[PDB]
């Protein structure tokens, strides 16, 4: 049977279409377990009593990963993993933060899916403002490499682009 | 601006933000330069010859990589002057990503995710996992031990392999259990992939390093998935 | 319990004014989960519209604490939001509305993400019960 | 030209190139029109519920279909006015591919590819095979079994599943052997796939029909690679 | 790992870049493969004596098969595979018909692989001529479909392309 | 022995104009393996050229038997291809011969496969030595 063979992780890191691949079923599984793994470290917090180090405090610490993650605190001080400020992150983790997302951010063009078979590598030099800027990347406001993704053209830009073999 | 300083691979060591380091989890390694350009956040202008054991050595492999491509070179990165480009480098791809809405915010969850401290044998004690910290010297051969979230190391043997590393624990899994850990991306500002479009383009460096960025999140909030849980889809046959 | 009321709904002929509102509740706009040490660089406010057969497409959306606005490159030039200084309130202008503007708005929320990522994801946790407007001849 | 005559469903049969026929391996089955569009080539315009036994059905399977996507519709190829539909387009795009010199070479290939006589059990003796032969109807009530190389025939179950059929022996694999058999096409000019592009576009059912022509003629001349040969090409991964 | 999982047979006959993916060795061993079945068929003629089916005599069904395998005869009558002729007809038959070569002549807009996992399919109805032509597809000449591919463009030409569920 | 002995070589300037011949020998040029039913409807002859460091792309190529020809979209304008009507030599002309022509040209010949599949594919059976063309200033 022909097809692909792609890993969850990388799906998710990638995003895009990508990630409809992965069904409602496995969707939850993964959420429920990560949820309960939070519950766990919130139980183990709940039950520090000493530390050692030499760091901080167990007040220090306690508040760092009460932060970290998104932990709700009681009368009694004890920690708490909200189920909302849960997914929030969870969502924010792995559906907002995605390759996908960040190239709508940098207009610039990219490969569809994270699985590639090209055997095209360049040599390339950024630091110089004349050839990639943090602004523009390679494609340069007011130039020729302007429009139409040109900057990032091996041909159109071949300057900034050694081929290799 | 993300990375205040702006960092000369020359400059002389303070014991702070530029020093010479040593990784626990290497056993015995001679300690090398490295740069803190910004909280919890280190850069090694080195190849990667020393996460793994099994490195060191900047030749192709026996017979042959299992991949499309695969560069090799022993001499990149080994240039004082060099290692001050990529430093150069990967100092400009993060501001790029933080001059992102999007990319301000990964920043600020990757600061935020402090690998937990779970490494005592006593339930009601709270203790640094060693994996997690690296041994930064003082001017004076002291050196301080100290936290951090991630570090951006050269390439291995293999140039053009980027890779989000992490050194393992014992028993449990920290990239999987919530617990998460210091997280080693191999990369190179200096190469990049090219593909095919109506058309002959390149990726743009900085999305490549947004995408390892992306896996240290998931790592370090411990909310990461075994790599090897592969799924297949088929196609629609003719 | 937080509620989105969005209105302004009805008619309209090309070229006439057309106003509308939501009422926010529930949203401290505190700076979201990161706390209040994010009250000024979090959250959002916004609009969206579903043309009848279209997708859910975004227009424009505002800071809930900061005058920081962002609006789909396809209609800066023919709307206009705006945001009450409580920060309960948000409003979707235009003038010389279009037929392509028929379509169903839905104003949007969220504590934490800026009004720019809000628009091009696009996400937003919460979601008002929809207003339709329909232009005519 | 490719296809002479013009065919019209509705025209009488004749025993020659309108005709109804049994094929031998189906055992017990309705006879069915068909069309003799050209030398060694028939068209069937019915809905393919003979060639599988397990067949017939033209309802969608007791759970879920393994792939992306899938139609059905049980009317659909069961009005004569439907039928001619079809016929008329298949008609077309034969002289499609045939109007080019790549289409015509092949399609002189296919007619030029007979399946091999090593039916016999006696090494000495030239004997047809069953399975590359159909019994045509003569007008009295006859039939004349015939040696045909190609038939294409409208779906099954699965509207939009495209394929090429072949009835096989006994014991050796005719399609890998080198002896090669009479091919049997499911295939629909009245749908296509659609594909995405800088842009939504729609595939050329020529195209499509080509794909289906070409496995063909690997397999009329025996030349075929088992299916489910199939191997492994891994991704640059990051 | 991730990556695809491809056929032999269907990769072969797409050709285009796919066909790269099989090693130079697998390739050789199946035109070896296929060249000995061949001459496992010459030996089946040389050796034919009688013939049933009453179809025609053993000279006649002898020559068919002599001009479908491209078979030499001697003087003896004895056909005998050609190894040139074999390469040709194999080459023909797995380089040369493939869908990519179709698409170069039918200039038209296709997939770049025979793998795909789109869920878009159309209803369509090329009998007549002012939808579809036997020299210009979709892509009507002297038209605005003309160019740009824009009678294969399901938004521009959506009269010819009821969409489905 | 199939033979192909491409000739015309040398460099000329900006304009000048240039012909190449090639005699093959060895092909009969009858129809191919199909055999003599299909003597005029299959064999080619034809040009490709190889820029330094670019690609082997093909020019034009006549029928061995008939008028049928077949060029390179990109150079009907440019350049003409002949045959001797004997069917052992191949011609190809051009007059104003730019520097964008400035490469190494290579006749073709394949028994069973028309002018034109001989240039889409591309393909053939047998190659030319090898004749550099050079242009200058
Ligand atoms: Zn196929
Ligand atoms: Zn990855």
């Amino acid at each position: 049977m022909s097809g692909l063979e792609v890993s969850f992780e990388e799906l998710r890191t990638f995003g895009g279409h990508d990630a409809k691949f992965i069904d409602s079923l496995q969707e939850n599984e993964f959420r429920l377990y990560y949820y309960n793994k939070f519950k766990d470290i919130a139980s183990t917090l709940n039950k520090a009593k000493s530390i050692v180090g030499t760091t901080a405090s167990l007040q220090y610490m306690k508040n760092v990963f009460k932060e970290k993650y998104l932990l709700s605190e009681d009368t009694s001080g004890k920690f708490s993993v909200d189920k909302l400020k849960f997914d929030k992150l969870y969502k924010m983790l792995t559906e907002i933060y995605t390759e996908d997302n960040f190239v709508k951010f940098f207009k610039v063009l990219n490969r569809k899916t994270y699985l590639n078979f090209d055997k095209a590598v360049f040599k390339i030099n950024i630091v110089p403002k004349v050839n990639y800027t943090i602004y523009d990347g390679f494609n340069l406001r007011n130039t020729n490499l302007a429009a139409n993704f040109n900057g990032q053209n091996t041909e159109i830009n071949n300057m900034n682009f050694t081929k290799l073999k | 601006q993300f990375v205040n300083k702006q960092f000369n691979y020359k400059d002389p060591v303070n014991g702070v933000d530029i020093a010479y380091i040593k990784i626990p989890n290497v056993g015995q390694m001679q300690p090398v330069k490295a740069f803190k350009i910004h909280n919890k956040i280190w850069v090694i202008p080195e190849r990667d010859t020393f996460t793994n054991p099994e490195e060191g050595d900047l030749n192709p492999p026996p017979e042959a990589k299992q991949v499309p491509v695969s560069y090799y070179d022993s001499t990149y990165l080994s240039t004082d002057n060099e290692k001050d480009n990529y430093l150069k480098g990967v100092t400009k791809l993060f501001e790029r990503i933080y001059s992102t809405d999007l990319g301000r915010m990964l920043l600020t969850s990757i600061v935020r995710g402090i690998p937990f401290w779970g490494g005592s044998t006593i339930d009601t004690e709270l203790k640094v996992i060693d994996t997690n910290c690296i041994n930064v010297i003082q001017p004076d051969g002291s050196y301080r031990s100290e936290e951090l979230n991630l570090v951006i190391i050269g390439p291995s043997a293999d140039i053009i392999q980027f890779e989000c590393k992490s050194f393992g624990h014992e028993v449990l899994n920290l990239t999987r259990n919530g617990y998460g850990s210091t997280q080693y991306i191999r990369f190179s500002p200096d190469f990049t992939f090219g593909f095919e479009e109506s058309g002959k383009f390149a990726t743009d460096p900085a999305v490549t390093l947004a995408h390892e960025l992306i896996h240290a999140g998931h790592r370090l909030y411990g909310i990461a998935i075994n790599p090897n849980r592969v799924f297949k889809v088929n196609t629609n046959a003719y | 319990a937080v509620q989105l009321v969005d209105s302004g709904g009805g008619t309209l002929q090309a070229g006439k004014s057309l106003r509308l509102s939501c009422a926010i509740s529930g949203l401290a706009f505190d700076g979201g989960a990161m706390g209040s040490e994010h009250r000024l660089t979090a959250g959002a406010m916004g609009w969206f519209r579903q043309a009848p057969g279209k997708d859910r497409e975004f227009v424009a959306a505002i800071s809930p604490r900061t005058d920081e606005t962002y609006y789909a490159e396809s209609l800066e030039g023919r709307f206009s939001v705006s945001r009450d200084a409580a920060a309960t309130m948000v409003f979707l202008q235009a003038d010389n509305v279009r037929l392509d503007d028929t379509a169903s708005y839905y104003c949007a929320a969220d504590e934490d993400v800026t009004p720019r990522v809000m628009g091009v994801i696009p996400h937003a946790d919460h979601w008002g019960q929809g207003t339709l407007v329909t232009v005519s001849s």
